[PDB]
């Protein structure tokens, strides 16, 4: 009595509506500290002349 | 050494032949692994087997 399991299970069925469809959500967090920049990506190199 | 959290690793491998003391010669070093962590280090400890 007044004691329910908090970790309830989801429902994933292909015959149900759109609200029961599984979505893979990826959250990217970005912060700044006193450490120097280690991530790259704009480093574009061309052919040497 | 540690310069504002920028830790570097210097290494050198050379064969010698002595018993107890260190050789009183000259030898340079080579940097191997750069670790830009960005933390302050005040103590250390030598690992033994």
């Amino acid at each position: 009595f007044n004691c329910y399991f908090p970790l309830q299970s989801y429902g994933f069925q292909p015959t149900n509506g759109v609200g029961y469809q599984p979505y893979r959500v990826v959250v990217l967090s970005f912060e700044l500290l006193h450490a120097p920049a280690t991530v790259c990506g704009p480093k574009k190199s061309t052919n040497l002349v | 050494k540690n310069i504002d959290g920028y830790f570097k690793i210097y290494s050198k491998h050379t064969p010698i032949n002595l018993v107890r003391d260190l050789p009183q010669g000259f030898s340079a070093l080579e940097p191997l692994v750069d670790l830009p962590i960005g933390i302050n280090i005040t103590r250390f400890q030598t690992l033994l087997a």
